[PDB]
């Protein structure tokens, strides 16, 4: 029911609503390391 | 100065954020309030992490300014951030160039410099980036055509909507293996690409929606079997809908409003079982869609030339010089290699 294509549409929303966490990455923020991410198509982990 | 830094990357980073301190003209937010001290990583908006080349280092892994109003541009001292692995400003009035320095974050992963002020052609910065895999250019001013490179490029996610580009869809668009792809809301002249059935693979949610695409809609579209979205709306694409969209059996949202199609809607839509929403409106069709498994399932035909439904299009406005079936090959694009289905 949520999809990034639409809501690229939208200026203000973005994926990932945890500030500094990775797209790919927005899960219960624990230590917030970038480079441990554990997805590679947003789609199929979009927020 | 008489700062004491943990280690060197921490040294040029504060190097950079002050230079960059120094390029914010405007902060609504307070978040340079806080760039004071050695302690990097205390910074509003700046983001720390053990460095993958030597984990007890830490290093200034991201960057997120997203929905700060913050004005400025962005400098030369920034390239000085190698370590920096994601990189968010969404929402913030930087106007300017990409500049070139970023050239040395080659460990940036997802860039999204959406929401913005940025201008000036198409920053091919952004494709000598080794581990870019998203990138986000919406609702900024950059101008030209996009160049064939970036569809080349091994991407995830290709968002470049509400742009000034401009000259149309690169042909080799079917060569990335982007999820999610959004060249919507531009002025691009030209047909749909016919590379989009290399994309079947890959490919999950494309918009091309509120471009200038004239045209007819290829008919491979069908290797599309693993689309959830598909949006073509506002766009003078004329000719009939393949019988092969019933082979995207994943498409969740299908969107063909706002265009010229004629014929008749193929029985083959019958076919989708993840259909949730089809809007297939101000067009100008004469056949009208079965009924098959349409409640919970929104549809809307308005503005159609079918005889039976209510709401449609008037008498006069069609049988009208679109409304007329097109000969699809009188375009010159080459969307299609194989004749249609008829
Ligand atoms: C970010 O920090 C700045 C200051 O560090 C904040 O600016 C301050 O905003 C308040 C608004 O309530 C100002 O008070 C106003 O002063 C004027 C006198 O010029 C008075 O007529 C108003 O009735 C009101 O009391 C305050 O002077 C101002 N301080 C400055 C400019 O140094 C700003 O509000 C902070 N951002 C946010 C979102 O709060
Ligand atoms: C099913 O999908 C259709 C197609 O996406 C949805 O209709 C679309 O709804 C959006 C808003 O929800 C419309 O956007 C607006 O368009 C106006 C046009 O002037 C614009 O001024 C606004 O700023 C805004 O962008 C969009 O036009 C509209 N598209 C069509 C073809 O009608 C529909 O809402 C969906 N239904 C459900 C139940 O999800
Ligand atoms: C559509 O495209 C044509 C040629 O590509 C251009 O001349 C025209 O101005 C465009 N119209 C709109 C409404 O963008
Ligand atoms: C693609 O579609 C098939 C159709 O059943 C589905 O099983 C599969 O989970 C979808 N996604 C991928 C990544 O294959
Ligand atoms: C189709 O969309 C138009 C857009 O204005 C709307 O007026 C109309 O009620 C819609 N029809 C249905 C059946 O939802």
């Amino acid at each position: 029911r949520r999809y990034i294509g639409y809501d690229a549409l939208k200026k203000n929303n973005v994926p990932c609503s945890r500030r500094g966490r990775s797209y790919y990455d927005c899960k219960k923020r624990r230590r917030n390391n970038p480079y441990r991410r554990g997805c590679s198509a947003i789609t199929h982990c979009y927020r | 100065p008489s700062l004491k830094f943990e280690n060197p990357s921490l040294r040029q980073a504060y190097i950079a954020l002050q230079s960059w301190k120094q390029a914010i003209f405007s902060d609504p937010f307070n978040f340079t309030a806080n760039w004071n001290g050695s302690d990097v990583c205390s910074y509003n908006g700046i983001f720390c992490a053990p460095s993958p080349s030597s984990p007890k280092t830490r290093v200034v892994a991201g960057i997120d300014l997203n929905h700060a109003d913050m004005a400025g541009y962005l400098p030369r001292e920034l390239g000085l951030l190698t370590d920096l692995a994601l990189f968010h400003l969404n929402s913030n009035r930087f106007c300017g160039e990409v500049p070139l320095t970023f050239k040395h974050m080659k460990l940036l992963f997802e860039l999204d410099l959406s929401n913005n002020r940025f201008v000036g052609k198409f920053p091919n910065v952004v494709l000598s980036l080794p581990s870019l895999k998203f990138l986000d250019l919406r609702y900024n001013e950059f101008e030209g055509s996009i160049p064939s490179k970036l569809f080349d490029k091994e991407l995830d996610a290709i968002f470049l909507n509400h742009n000034r580009f401009m000259f149309g869809i690169p042909e080799n668009m079917g060569n990335s293996p982007v999820s999610a792809l959004v060249l919507a809301d531009n002025d691009l002249g030209g047909c749909i690409p016919g590379s989009i059935g290399l994309m079947g693979k890959t490919l999950n949610e494309i918009i091309l929606s509120n471009d200038n695409l004239t045209g007819c809609l290829p008919p491979q579209i069908g290797n599309l079997k693993n689309v959830t979205v598909f949006d073509i709306s506002f766009n003078r694409l004329s000719g009939p809908l393949p019988s092969s969209i019933g082979n995207m059996k994943s498409l969740e949202q299908l969107n063909v409003a706002n265009n010229r199609f004629t014929g008749v809607i193929p029985s083959s839509i019958c076919q989708l079982s993840n259909l949730e929403n089809f809007t297939y409106s101000s067009n100008f069709f004469t056949g009208d869609a079965p009924r098959c498994v349409a409640d919970n399932v929104v549809v809307n035909g308005s503005m159609n030339c079918i005889d039976g439904k209510e709401d449609q299009r008037s008498s006069k406005e069609c049988s009208s010089p679109a409304s007329r079936s097109v000969d699809c090959s009188k375009f010159g694009c080459n969307n299609f290699f194989s004749p249609l289905e008829n």
